[PDB]
């Protein structure tokens, strides 16, 4: 599926986890920001690629990136 | 033929070569291609 | 299989030589299926039967003085209705042959009699000699068909002319086939190309 | 006997009518997106229509293709 | 008191039982048709399907065609139908050698839908068997349409 | 949550007329999902496949074909009726898999019980160029 | 109860809403006529070979297009032909 | 898991029609094929180059053959201003009575189409004057294409 | 010839602008700085940050193909009209009627197309009928390309989903099934197919008109 | 023991007084190590000479009785010009592919290839000005005369 | 016969326009591809390049496509 990455320039606002409609990203604790939490993506195989996380990212440049790749039945959004 | 042998073709040439490459050749080509596309 | 067609040619992997007439020549891999080659083999032998009978079928009438050298049905005693009874008797006979072949293979019998060894002869060498003579007649009947190039000349008559002049009475020059030279040219260079390809692809 | 005004009036009224029907198709979707509450419509015509939308669209799709072939292939 | 409801008491599926399908006249008639019959042998199924199709693929071909105005040739214009059913048998065999691939066997799901077994027509050899029956049936149906169109009497 | 609640059958499913958009041949040949929740009263919700259905009291269970449909119904019940749903993924063999919430708290919290994955300690823009990752099959972000 | 985990071959939609099972359709010995008739083409390679050899019918069929009298080989007509095409020149 | 995109396992593991279409798109992007080195890339390019040269020579050989079989080259040499060049013959079972009568131009026995490629003037300028020289040169070009 | 030469200069500088901009801004821009990490032909980078439709260098080349076709069409229209007026001894027609675009449309596209469309009428046909047929064939290919250029993938994805439901729940046709799931063409593929249809129609229509209008009234 | 070296000529071609900075240093390895650069250069040269062939064949006919054939000249000119246009678009396409796939900035630092990339906004903006000038005035003169 | 042909042409174009508009209205709420299309609004660009691409999936986009077909029909 698609490859999602979270860079260290994250501020931990927890907006990408709220914008993800397939429960791909999560918030793990961190010790490098004021909120002491950084996003992660354990369910990468469920990424569909709608890029809502990138629109929800407030920092410049985006801390989360969705690099599209190979497509499967789950990533193509097929219901049949 | 006569004094023209080098690539000189018989009269019923397009009557048997056009009915071949226009129907037999694309049919066998598409059949082999479909079997190769599938597993 | 040890003989081989041209000089030394790598016999095909599918042909292990189990078949009695495995000359090691089998180009484009037309037959490689286990259940398909047996049926093809049955076809080849049935062909030889009709062709051998055919070669000596035209040889007899041609040797003596008669009509039909090139065209049949000069007169005859049965018209059209004959042709219908021909297909009827053959359909019954052929259905029996197919049924017999399915049971044991190498169907050699007349009407409905699974094995036909009247003469009590059936050794291995005779099975092989059937094939080699059938292959030969299948290749000889085409020369009988090739009387078109030779026109009015018949099979025995074409031989007679070739005896009178052995250089100006052959397919290479006396016939209208100038491409026979190109056939023997590519048939002569093809072997070397196969050995060359296989050798290069080490 | 005034072909200019005849052709002009016909063409003008036809264009105004077509523009209005496309606008109707637009506002129906606007209503369905904003003012559609799935509480006052439990088993009515609107709920049943939205329930078999797949059957409706597939049939309209087939009719469209059939008319195109039989009306343009000629 | 509606004639429309879900199937088996579970509505989350796409197939919603409507009057057309629910209809007993439609239910029994579809089951009677030669394709939905599972116990009958595949060769038999293919022959019946091929007979009906080979017969219907002639008329619209013999009335509208390149030689539809030449009297005897018009009857001879029905041969194309034979060529058509030949192309149909070739593509049917092509679909069978690729639908149920050797790698993919049953393809899963035994299917309940009332006490009854999986149709053997979906096997690898079953589709070839069907292809055979369809070929003989189509060739025979086209030949019957051509024989019947000359001795039909007052057609 | 504190233990993965095992999905169990014989749960009262919501009253709903027969829809048309759901459970095709993939829901049987490959996989399908199922969402369970608890309702405190009787209300009418909107299914993400057609019309509206009601909420049967007690437990509730619904089945869908895509994970996005279950996630859409999950966020609708969490923001409009203040509920706490959970869905599973049923495979073809019958292997049930817990899916949300995996940690069981919520996916937008911390809980200090999960390890971060797919993170780059560098900032975007510090990635090396396409020329450097040649025939390596890897990419700048992957590196 | 609307979903089951073990008997999933009946709760998802795996049904046959138009198929009955019976060993009888056609009359006795009629099937036998069609069995022997369809035995030869029963295999995949057999039918593909049948239509491959029957594909040569188009080649042979075109040769016997004399009965059809298709415009193609009947003639091009010497009396009337477009050898006067264009007005600048008689031929070109 | 199918096996048509042999050069890409990613597209080979695609359960949709996207595998077919993309299988015909990235077929020449040797720089992004599964398990490809610089040496393998350069050698693959060197082979495709020879394939292109072979098809180019085969195409020009076919042009010489068609003009030598149906073109009125010998008739065009004796009068290069009035007569029109002939590309090849036209065999169409879909043609009607008036199509066969109207498609016959340039002094031919059957329907043909006039050539706009301008190869007649080129061959007449370089030296080709007979209908046999084009024949022997066409077989020579086919031979060099095979090599 | 002054104005037409300026039109040729305009087409050259515009095509060069699109291609040079797509080549220089290929590895990054201010709207997308990590573009080099996305490859050469990607659909977009979502509808965020205003929207990034047609942002790859492949998309830039795709947009430049239309300008290249327009520039070559202008230079060939100029060549064909100047030679079309020189060959018939009416060199004063183009010199006095080539200054206004209505003169271009009347004396070039409308006057020289009298014999092309008359290939097949209800009074029979002629040698030019094949050119007349391909002259309309090119128009049909062009119009089909406009479909892939205007309509985008999401509308078609929903349509294909409805057709899938139709084939699954239909009697006597549910026996067969697709080996690969049917899906709509991708965004990049849709741009490529539309461009191919646009270029093929643009080429076939002009080749038919050129050969027919020249062959029809000359040798 | 005779001849020239391409790398030596490229390294020696650097004007003093910092006109081009590093000059053509590293350009030999940049061109030889990349395939899209060579493909873009070859397509640019081929696309230019194809148009040259088209412009010289109609003015200076090289074949006998070619000026009399009016359809042949038109078809040949149109064919060669369209082929040249497609090849010219491919040259710039491969140049963009080169910049994305095989352009490492650390190898050729401060040379002409990395130097033209520093004022890409200036180059693109001036191209935009020229295109706007020609478009506005050619369209305006045509509409005024119309 | 020509009146028959043009009348069938008119019926075909009317069916395509009603297909585009009715699809937009019936799928403007929530489709099977994008289940949360109602919360996305009525006039939105797309839903990103996921699922292969979801450009013009909004109800407003269907009206834009419809306008084109109404022009082609009238
Ligand atoms: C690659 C260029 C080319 C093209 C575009 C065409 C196009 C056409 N040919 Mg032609 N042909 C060609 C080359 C070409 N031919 C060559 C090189 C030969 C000599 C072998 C022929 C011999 C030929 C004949 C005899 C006839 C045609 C005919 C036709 C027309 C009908 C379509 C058809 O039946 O295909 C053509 C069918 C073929 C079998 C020819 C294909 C040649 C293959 C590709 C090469 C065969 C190998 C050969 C032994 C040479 C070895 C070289 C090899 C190693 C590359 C069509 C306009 C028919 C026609 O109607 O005339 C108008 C017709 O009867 N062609
Ligand atoms: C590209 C090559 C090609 C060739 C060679 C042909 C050839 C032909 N086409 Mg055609 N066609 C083509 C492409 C081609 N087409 C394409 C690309 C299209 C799509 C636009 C069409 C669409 C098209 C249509 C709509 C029609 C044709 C028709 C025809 C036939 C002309 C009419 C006729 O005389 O009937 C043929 C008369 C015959 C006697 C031929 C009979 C021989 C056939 C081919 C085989 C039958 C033998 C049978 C299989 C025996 C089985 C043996 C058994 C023992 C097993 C003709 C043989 C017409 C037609 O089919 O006539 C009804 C017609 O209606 N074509
Ligand atoms: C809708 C468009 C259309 C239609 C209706 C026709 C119709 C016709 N064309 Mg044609 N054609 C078309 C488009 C069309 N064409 C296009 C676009 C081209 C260019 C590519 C051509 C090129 C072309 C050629 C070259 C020729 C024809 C010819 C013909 C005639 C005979 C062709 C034939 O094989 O018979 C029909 C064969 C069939 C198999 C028809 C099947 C009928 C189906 C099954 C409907 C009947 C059942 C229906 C589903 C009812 C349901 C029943 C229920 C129980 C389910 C025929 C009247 C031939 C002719 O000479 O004309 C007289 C001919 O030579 N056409
Ligand atoms: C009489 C004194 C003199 C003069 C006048 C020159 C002049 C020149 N030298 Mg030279 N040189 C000299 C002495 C001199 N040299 C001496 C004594 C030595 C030591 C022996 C050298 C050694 C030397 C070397 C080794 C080289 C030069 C080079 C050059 C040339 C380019 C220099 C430069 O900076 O590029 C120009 C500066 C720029 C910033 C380029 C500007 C680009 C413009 C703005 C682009 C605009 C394009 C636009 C689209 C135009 C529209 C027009 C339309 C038709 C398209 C230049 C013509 C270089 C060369 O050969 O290049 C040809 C080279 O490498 N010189
Ligand atoms: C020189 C030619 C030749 C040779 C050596 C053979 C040799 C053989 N044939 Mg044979 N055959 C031939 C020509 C030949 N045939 C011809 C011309 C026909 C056509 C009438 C037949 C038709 C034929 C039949 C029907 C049978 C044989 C069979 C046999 C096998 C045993 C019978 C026998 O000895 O004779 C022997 C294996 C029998 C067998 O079963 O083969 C194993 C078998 O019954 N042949
Ligand atoms: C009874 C008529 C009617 C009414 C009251 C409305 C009312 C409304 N429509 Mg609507 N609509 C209608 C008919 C109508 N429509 C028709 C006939 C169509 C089909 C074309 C549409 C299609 C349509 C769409 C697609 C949309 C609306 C939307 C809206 C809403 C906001 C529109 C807005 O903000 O205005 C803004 C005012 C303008 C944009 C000025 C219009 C400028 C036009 C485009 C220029 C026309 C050029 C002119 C004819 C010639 C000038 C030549 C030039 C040289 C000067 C609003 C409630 C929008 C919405 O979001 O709904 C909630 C929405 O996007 N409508
Ligand atoms: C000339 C250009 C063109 C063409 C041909 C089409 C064609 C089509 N469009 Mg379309 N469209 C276009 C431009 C075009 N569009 C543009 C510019 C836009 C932007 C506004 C759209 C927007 C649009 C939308 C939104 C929709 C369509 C839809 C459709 C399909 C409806 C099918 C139908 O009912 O009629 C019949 C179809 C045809 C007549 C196609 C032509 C086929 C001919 C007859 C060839 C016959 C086959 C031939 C003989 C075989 C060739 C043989 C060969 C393989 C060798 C149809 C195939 C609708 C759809 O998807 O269908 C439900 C749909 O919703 N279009
Ligand atoms: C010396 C010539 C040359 C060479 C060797 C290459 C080589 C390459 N190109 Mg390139 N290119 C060229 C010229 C060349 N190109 C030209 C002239 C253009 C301008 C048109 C382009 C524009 C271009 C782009 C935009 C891209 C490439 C890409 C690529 C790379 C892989 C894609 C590929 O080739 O797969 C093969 C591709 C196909 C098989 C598609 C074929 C479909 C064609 C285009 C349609 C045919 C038209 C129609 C069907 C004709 C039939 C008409 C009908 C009536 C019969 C590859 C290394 C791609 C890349 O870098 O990878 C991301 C990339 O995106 N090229
Ligand atoms: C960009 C393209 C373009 C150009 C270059 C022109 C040019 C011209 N047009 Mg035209 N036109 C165009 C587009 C264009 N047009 C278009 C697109 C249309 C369609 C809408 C028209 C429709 C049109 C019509 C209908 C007419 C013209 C006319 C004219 C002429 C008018 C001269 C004038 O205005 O008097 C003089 C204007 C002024 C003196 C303005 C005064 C400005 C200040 C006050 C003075 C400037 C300072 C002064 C010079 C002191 C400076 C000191 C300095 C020495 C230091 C002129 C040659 C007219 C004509 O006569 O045709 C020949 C006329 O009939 N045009
Ligand atoms: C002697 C003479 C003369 C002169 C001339 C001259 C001076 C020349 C020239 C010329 C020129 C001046 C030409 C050119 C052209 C060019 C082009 C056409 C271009 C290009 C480029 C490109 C296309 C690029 C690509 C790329 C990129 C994009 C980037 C980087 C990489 C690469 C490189 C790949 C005269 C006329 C006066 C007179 C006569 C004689
Ligand atoms: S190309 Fe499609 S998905 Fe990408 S930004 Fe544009 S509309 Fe959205
Ligand atoms: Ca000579």
């Amino acid at each position: 599926a698609h490859v999602v990455k979270i860079y260290d320039t994250c501020i931990g606002c927890t907006q990408c986890v709220r914008a993800c409609p397939l429960d791909v990203l999560e918030m793990v604790p961190w010790d490098g920001c004021k909120a002491a939490q950084m996003a992660s993506s354990p369910r990468t195989e469920d990424c569909v690629g709608c890029k809502r996380c990138e629109t929800a990212c407030p920092t410049d440049f985006l801390s989360v990136r969705v690099y599209l790749g190979n497509e499967s039945t789950r990533s193509l959004g097929l219901a049949y | 033929a006569t004094e023209g042998y080098p690539f000189v073709p018989p009269d019923w040439a397009p009557a048997l070569f056009v009915p071949l490459t226009g129907l037999v050749l694309p049919a066998v080509g598409m059949a082999w291609a479909f079997t190769y596309i599938q597993k | 299989l040890p003989a081989i067609p041209l000089a030394d040619v790598q016999s095909l992997s599918y042909l292990d030589g189990h078949l009695p007439g495995d000359m090691g020549f089998d180009p484009l891999h037309l037959g490689s299926g286990v259940l398909s080659q047996d049926w093809l083999r049955y076809a080849e032998v049935v062909h030889g039967r009709w062709a051998m009978l055919g070669v000596v079928g035209c040889l007899t009438p041609e040797a003596l003085a008669m009509r039909g050298t090139i065209p049949p049905e000069r007169g005859v005693e049965d018209n059209q209705t004959l042709l219908i009874i021909e297909i009827a008797v053959f359909s019954f006979l052929e259905s029996k042959r197919y049924e017999g072949y399915k049971k044991t293979g190498e169907g050699g019998f007349i009407n409905s009699y699974p094995f036909d060894p009247v003469g009590l002869n059936s050794p291995k060498h005779a099975v092989n000699e059937l094939q080699q003579n059938g292959r030969l007649a299948m290749l000889a009947f085409l020369g009988f068909a090739s009387t078109a190039a030779v026109n009015g000349q018949g099979p025995i008559e074409s031989l007679q002319t070739h005896i009178a002049d052995p250089a100006h009475n052959n397919v290479f020059t006396s016939s209208v086939g100038k491409e026979s030279c190109v056939f023997v040219a590519v048939l002569s260079i093809l072997p070397m190309l196969i050995e060359a390809n296989k050798a290069l692809g080490k | 006997t005034d072909y200019g005004t005849q052709l002009s009036l016909f063409t003008h009224h036809m264009w105004i009518g077509g523009f209005c029907v496309v606008g109707a198709g637009a506002h129906a979707a606007i209503f369905m997106v904003r003012d559609y509450d799935p509480t006052n419509n439990y088993n009515n015509l609107l709920d049943r229509v939205i329930r078999h939308r797949d059957a409706i669209i597939s049939h309209l799709n087939w009719v469209s293709i059939f008319l195109g072939f039989h009306s343009f292939g000629l | 008191q509606q004639v429309i409801q879900p199937l088996n008491g579970d509505p989350f599926v796409g197939m919603l039982e409507t009057p057309v399908t629910s209809a007993p006249i439609v239910a029994n008639y579809l089951s009677n048709l030669p394709a939905y019959r599972t116990g009958v042998a595949p060769n038999l199924r293919g022959v019946e399907i091929g007979l009906a199709h080979g017969f219907l693929l002639a008329g619209p071909f013999i009335k509208l065609g390149p030689l539809r105005d030449v009297p005897g040739t018009a009857e001879v214009v029905g041969c194309m139908s034979a060529a058509l059913v030949l192309i149909l048998a070739l593509c049917l065999s092509l679909y069978g050698n690729a639908a149920f691939q050797n790698q993919p066997s049953m393809g899963k799901k035994t299917l309940s839908g009332r006490p009854l077994p999986q149709d053997p027509l979906m096997s690898e050899e079953g589709w070839a068997k069907f292809a055979a029956g369809f070929t003989v049936g189509g060739l025979s149906g086209v030949a019957w349409a051509y024989i019947l169109t000359q001795v039909c009497l007052g057609r | 949550p504190w233990k993965q609640p095992e999905l169990d059958p014989d749960t009262p499913s919501p009253i709903f007329g027969g829809s048309t958009g759901g459970l095709l041949r993939k829901a049987q040949v490959e996989e399908f999902y199922v969402i369970t929740w608890e309702s405190p009263k009787e209300q009418i919700f909107e299914m993400p496949t057609g019309g509206a259905a009601i909420m049967r009291k007690g437990p509730n269970l619904l089945k869908f074909a895509r994970k996005e449909q279950c996630m859409a119904l999950t966020t609708q019940l969490r923001s409009k009726f203040r509920q706490t749903p959970c869905f599973y993924r049923v495979y073809a063999d019958g292997k049930v898999q817990y899916l949300h919430p995996k940690d069981g708290v919520y996916p937008e919290k911390v809980n200090a019980g999960r390890v971060g994955v797919n993170q780059n300690m560098r900032s975007i823009g510090k990635n090396v160029d396409p020329i450097k990752v040649k025939f390596t099959g890897s990419a700048p972000f992957e590196i | 109860k609307y979903f089951d985990v073990q008997d999933l071959e009946n709760t998802t939609g795996a049904w046959d809403l138009y198929g009955v099972d019976e060993m009888k359709r056609y009359p006795g010995l009629q099937e036998e006529f069609f069995q022997r008739a369809t035995d030869a083409v029963s295999r995949r390679e057999a039918l593909n070979g049948f239509v491959a050899l029957s594909a040569g019918v188009a080649s042979i069929a075109l040769f016997g297009k004399g009965a059809s009298t298709l415009e193609l080989p009947i003639g091009t007509k010497g009396p009337r032909m477009e050898k006067t095409e264009n007005g600048k020149g008689g031929i070109l | 898991t199918k096996l048509f995109p042999k050069f890409s396992q990613g597209l080979a593991q695609d359960p949709s029609t996207r595998r077919i279409w993309y299988g015909l798109a990235t077929a020449h992007d040797f720089e992004s094929h599964d398990g490809m080195t610089e040496e393998n890339l350069y050698q693959k390019i060197f082979a495709s180059h020879f394939g292109q040269l072979a098809i180019i020579f085969l195409w020009t050989s076919g042009n010489l053959f068609h003009v030598a079989w149906q073109g009125n080259f010998e008739q065009w040499v004796t009068d290069p201003i009035h007569v029109r060049p002939i590309a090849h013959a036209i065999w169409d079972p879909h043609f009607g009575q008036p199509a066969v009568e109207a498609f016959t131009r340039g002094g031919a026995s059957g329907p043909v189409n006039i050539a706009t490629s301008g190869v007649y003037q080129w061959w007449y300028t370089i030296g080709l004057r007979s209908n046999q020289e084009l024949y022997v040169s066409s077989v020579f070009l086919a031979l060099v294409s095979a090599v | 010839d002054f104005l037409v030469h300026h039109a040729i200069a305009l087409g050259l500088h515009t095509t060069t602008l699109i291609l040079v901009k797509g080549a220089l801004d290929a590895r990054g821009s201010k709207l997308m700085p990590d573009k080099k990490d996305f490859g050469y032909s990607f659909p977009c980078d979502g509808p965020g940050r205003g929207g990034t439709c047609d942002i790859s260098a492949y998309d830039a080349f795709y947009l430049a193909v239309f300008w290249m076709l327009n520039t070559i069409g202008w230079v060939t229209f100029y060549w064909h009209w100047k030679h079309l007026t020189l060959w018939q001894g009416n060199v004063s027609q183009f010199d006095e009627s080539s200054t206004y675009l209505m003169g271009w449309l009347r004396d070039y596209l409308w006057l020289n197309s009298s014999q092309l469309i008359n290939g097949y009428n209800p009074f029979g046909m002629n040698s030019l009928s094949v050119w007349a047929w391909t002259f309309l064939f090119g128009h049909l290919v062009y119009a089909t390309g406009f479909m892939f250029l205007i309509s985008w993938r999401g509308y078609w994805q929903e349509l294909i989903e409805t057709l899938v439901w139709a084939h699954e729940k239909t009697p006597l046709a549910n026996l067969v099934y697709w080996k690969d799931k049917p899906v709509a063409l991708s965004i990049v593929q849709a741009r490529l197919v539309g461009l191919a249809h646009f270029s093929v129609g643009y080429i076939f229509t002009y080749a038919a008109f050129l050969i027919a209008s020249t062959a029809g009234r000359f040798g | 023991g005779i001849g020239h070296r391409l790398e030596a000529i490229l390294e020696a071609h650097t004007p003093p007084a910092g006109g081009l900075g590093a000059g053509h240093k590293g350009l030999f390895h940049t061109v030889n190590n990349s395939l899209h650069f060579q493909l873009g250069l070859a397509l640019a040269s081929v696309g230019t000479i194809t148009s040259l062939v088209a412009q010289h064949m109609y003015s200076l006919p090289p074949y006998a009785y070619l000026a009399v054939d009016f359809t042949t000249q038109a078809s040949l000119y149109t064919h060669h010009q369209y082929i040249a246009g497609f090849i010219m678009c491919g040259a710039f396409a491969h140049g963009a592919i080169f910049f994305i796939r095989d352009y490492d900035p650390e190898q050729n630092k401060g040379n002409v290839l990395a130097r033209v990339l520093d004022h890409k906004e200036a180059i693109i903006s001036h191209l935009s000005w020229v295109s706007l000038f020609l478009g506005f005035h050619t369209l305006g003169l045509y509409v005024h005369n119309d | 016969t020509s009146d028959f042909l043009v009348h069938h042409i008119h019926a075909f174009t009317i069916h395509v326009t009603v297909l585009i508009l009715l699809k937009g209205v019936l799928f403007a709420r929530s489709s099977r591809l994008i289940p949360d299309k109602a919360n996305l609004g009525f006039r939105f660009p797309c839903d990103g390049p996921g699922r292969g691409g979801t450009c013009q999936v909004s109800a407003w986009d269907h009206v834009f496509l419809g306008l084109f077909w109404m022009y082609n029909s009238l």
